[PDB]
Order: C-alpha cells, then structure tokens, then sequence
C-alpha cells in the first residue's frame, strides 16, 4: 500500500459478518416487486406487487 | 583511534577450495558497520560487502560474510582462479575509520 | 563512462605543502561524499580524510589530523585536499574514492542524496605523492 | 516570461509536491501591460468627476 | 534580480523511513531567512 494510499486498521470489536439490509422508499414513491415463479430480471413482469 | 587487526595474515589455498578471512576490533563495531574490500596488485581495489553481511552490486554469492561486535568473518564459497588477491577489512563505525593490516590469499 | 581522475600529485621537500585534487564525471557529484585513501607501496591502504556532500562535515584519520585540510567545489565536480608540513611518512599513492550516496541518522533514518564518506563503492588509479630532502 | 519545467515528488502514501525544477532561457521579470493613452484619459475623465 | 533562490531540502519520502534531497526553485517573496547571519539557511514564510 505504500505506493498507493494509507492503510486503516480494521477495528478488531467490528464484525465483518453481513447483516441484511432492507431498502425503503420515501412516501409519495413506492417499490414494486416482481412475483412471476422465473423471471430473468427483463421484459414484463405478469404477477406483480406494491411494498414500502 | 579504532585498530583492526586481521588472521592469517597469509593463506594459500589450490583453486576451488572454501576459504575464510577474520576481522577483529580492538573496540566493537555500531551497528554492523564493518565492510571488506579486494586488492590485486597494480589495480585500484574494488568493494565485496558493504555493511557486514550485504554484498555491493556486480558481487556474485560467491562472495558472503557475517558477524557483531568486535568478531566479523569474511567467506568465499570456492576459490576461483580470479579470487586470488588481498582482502582488507575497515570500520565506518567511527572516527577516524579505518583500515585492517590485511590478508593475502595466494597461490604464487 | 563513471571515473575518478586523481592530478596534482609530485615530489615535495618535508616542511612543504601540495595540492592535490580530483576531478569526476558519469555520476551527479552533489549525489556523493568522498574520501582520500593512500597506500604505500608494500603496504595497506589507509585511510586518510572525508567530507560530506555539502562539505558540512569532514574528519581526518589521526596520523594527519591538523596538517591536512579537504574541500569540495561542487560546481567544478571536484574534490580538493590541501596538505601541509609533509613528512617522510607521508610519502604514498593517493587515491581518489566515492563515498556512499546516503546517509543514516541516529533515529535510524536515512537520507538519499545526502551523501557522505564511510565506504567506497568507486577508486581512481591515484596519483604519487613523495616526500623527500 | 518564463518557461517554467514543473517536477514533483511523491512525499508519502498518496501524495505528491509539485515544484519547478529549472527555467528555460533567460529567466525574465512578469509584467503588465496598460495602454498609456487609453489610461491616460481614463483618469481624467475620473478626476473631472471627482472634482465636482 | 534575486526573485529566485535555488534551495536543497530533506523531503519525505513514500516510507517513513527514507528521505529524499530535492532542489527546487522559490521565489524570494515566499522564503524568510534564518538568522543564523551566513545567508545560506531558510525557511518557508
Ligand atoms: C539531510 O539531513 C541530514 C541529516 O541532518 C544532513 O546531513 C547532515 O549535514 C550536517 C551539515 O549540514 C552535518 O553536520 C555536521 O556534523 C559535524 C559532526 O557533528 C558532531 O556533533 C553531532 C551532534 O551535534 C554528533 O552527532 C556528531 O557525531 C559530531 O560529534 C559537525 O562537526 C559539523 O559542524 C560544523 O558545521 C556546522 C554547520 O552549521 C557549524 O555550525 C559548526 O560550527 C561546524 O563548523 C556539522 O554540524 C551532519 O553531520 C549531517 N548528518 C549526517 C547524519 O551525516 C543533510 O545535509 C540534509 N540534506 C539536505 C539537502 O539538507
Ligand atoms: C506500486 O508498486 C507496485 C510494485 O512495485 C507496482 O507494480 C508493478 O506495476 C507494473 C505496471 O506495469 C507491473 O508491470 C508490475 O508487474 C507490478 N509489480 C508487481 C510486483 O505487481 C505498481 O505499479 C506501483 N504503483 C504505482 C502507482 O506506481
Ligand atoms: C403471484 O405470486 C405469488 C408469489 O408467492 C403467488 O403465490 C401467486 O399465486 C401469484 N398469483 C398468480 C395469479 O399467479
Ligand atoms: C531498532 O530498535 C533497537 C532498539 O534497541 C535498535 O537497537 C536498532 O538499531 C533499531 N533498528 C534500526 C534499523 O533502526
């Protein structure tokens, strides 16, 4: 790293361990969600839902 | 101030032999200070090891030494032909540096 | 293309003086602290003066401490050694040497370009200096 | 005027100092130039207005 | 004109422990000097 940039120490009480993180959207906006049993993330989307 | 002295003062070896040259201060050496240096006769002399142990550069492995305190050694794996020569030790410990009496390594 | 040229040398009556001086090129001379090292014929080398890069710091062996005095002009890539009140034991060949191209603090830091005396990776061919009545 | 040769060292992890190394040429003063006559009747036309 | 001194100077290095001389030029009007009274030593204003 010499070359690069200064290096910070992990702090060794903080845990790398991932923790889920939920995505919510400011009123007067809103999230729909895809339910089709296979979908490949493009095109139309037939059973869908709204969540916050 | 500083006196090194250096043993045998004359050594004689065939070609390809392992040979071995001491240095010892009358005082000990900062910091490992203590570099070795080859003469043969009508040239300049030119610089093995420069620090106790770390060689200067164009000095193949051929060429090694170590040691601490008032004790270094110099080491020559095998003789070459071209090795034949007068080895000196000097101190850049402290002033006034200064240079061993010597070694001479020979086989005429 | 790297060398050390040694000039000035020649035969002096004891009690006298004689500059010697040594020119070089191949390599930044501001780079590098040098010393004088002379070597009488059948004998070792010893070690005679050194200076620093900046000439800030000099230092003489104790066989000619307070007769010889050394100098740089780093301009004229040069280096100078001014000796007095010869001896007979002064007669030898004098050799031109680089010194190292850094040097290291008592902290243990070391400063590149800073050169200064202690070891010689670079020797010039010398030249004579004789004493005689 | 001068022709400014610009080096730089880094001077740690992540940073550099940049420095002119050398000039090129003659090494001449900066300066400015203001037309005389147009300057010239610029500060009259203030002083008249000073004046009142 | 004296508007440009040539300065040598011990700077930090990318490891803590080397240094680096540089030279560099500086303009007078950013240098003050230190009154050691030989002329030759500055400092940054
Ligand atoms: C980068 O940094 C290095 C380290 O600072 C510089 O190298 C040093 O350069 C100075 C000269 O500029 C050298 O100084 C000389 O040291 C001599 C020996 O010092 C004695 O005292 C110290 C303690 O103070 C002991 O450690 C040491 O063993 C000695 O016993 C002095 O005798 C010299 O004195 C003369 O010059 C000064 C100049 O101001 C006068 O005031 C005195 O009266 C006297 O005439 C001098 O002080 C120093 O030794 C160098 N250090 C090393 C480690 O070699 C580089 O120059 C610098 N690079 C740049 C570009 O600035
Ligand atoms: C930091 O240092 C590394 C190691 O010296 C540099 O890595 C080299 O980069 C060149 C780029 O062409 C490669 O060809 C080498 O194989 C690399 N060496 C190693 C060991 O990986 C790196 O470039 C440096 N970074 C900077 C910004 O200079
Ligand atoms: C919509 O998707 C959900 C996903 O659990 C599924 O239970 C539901 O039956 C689907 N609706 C239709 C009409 O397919
Ligand atoms: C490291 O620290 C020890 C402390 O006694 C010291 O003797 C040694 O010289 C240091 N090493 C370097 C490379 O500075």
């Amino acid at each position: 790293n010499c070359n690069t940039s200064a290096i910070t120490q992990a702090c060794p009480k903080v845990s790398f361990e991932p923790i889920p993180i939920h995505y919510c959207t400011p009123a007067g906006f809103a999230i729909l969600k895809c339910k089709d049993e296979g979908f490949n993330g493009t095109g139309l989307c037939k059973n869908v839902s709204t969540v916050q | 101030e500083i006196v090194l002295t250096q043993s045998p003062g004359t050594l004689s070896l065939s070609p390809g032999e392992r040979a071995t040259l001491s240095c010892r201060a009358s005082q000990s050496v900062s910091s490992s200070y203590l570099a070795w240096y080859q003469q043969k006769p009508g040239q300049a002399p030119r610089l093995l090891i420069y620090g106790a142990s770390s060689r200067a550069t164009g000095i193949p492995d051929r060429f090694s030494g170590s040691g601490s305190g008032t004790d270094f050694t110099l080491t020559i794996s095998r003789l070459e032909p071209e090795d034949f020569a007068v080895y000196y030790c000097q101190q850049y410990g402290s002033s006034p540096y200064t240079f061993g009496q010597g070694t001479k390594v020979e086989i005429k | 293309e790297v060398q050390l040229v040694e000039s000035g040398g020649g035969v002096v009556r004891p009690g006298g003086s004689l500059r010697l001086s040594c020119a070089a090129s191949g390599f930044t001379f501001d780079d590098y602290g040098m010393s004088w090292v002379r070597q009488a014929p059948g004998k070792g080398l010893e070690w005679v003066s050194g200076i620093n890069w900046n000439g800030g710091s000099t230092g003489y062996a104790d066989s000619v401490k307070g007769r010889f005095t050394i100098s740089r002009d780093n301009a004229k890539n040069s280096l100078y050694l001014q000796m007095n009140s010869l001896r007979a034991e002064d007669t030898a060949l004098y050799h031109c040497a680089r010194g190292t191209d850094y040097t290291i603090d008592d902290q243990g830091i070391h400063y590149y370009g800073s050169g200064t005396y202690w070891y010689f990776d670079l020797w010039g061919r010398g030249t004579l200096v004789t004493v005689s009545s | 005027p001068n022709n400014n040769t610009v080096k730089s060292i880094r001077i740690g992890p992540g940073q550099a100092f940049y420095y002119t190394g050398d000039i090129i040429g003659d090494i001449r003063q900066a300066h400015c130039n203001v037309t005389r006559s147009r300057w010239n009747k610029t500060l009259q036309e203030v002083a008249e207005k000073l004046r009142t | 004109r004296e508007g440009l001194k040539n300065c040598s100077f011990n700077m930090t290095t990318e490891l803590r422990d080397k240094r680096q001389k540089v030279y560099s030029l500086f303009y007078r009007l950013d240098i003050v000097p230190i009154n050691e009274n030989q002329g030759s030593e500055y400092r940054l204003i």
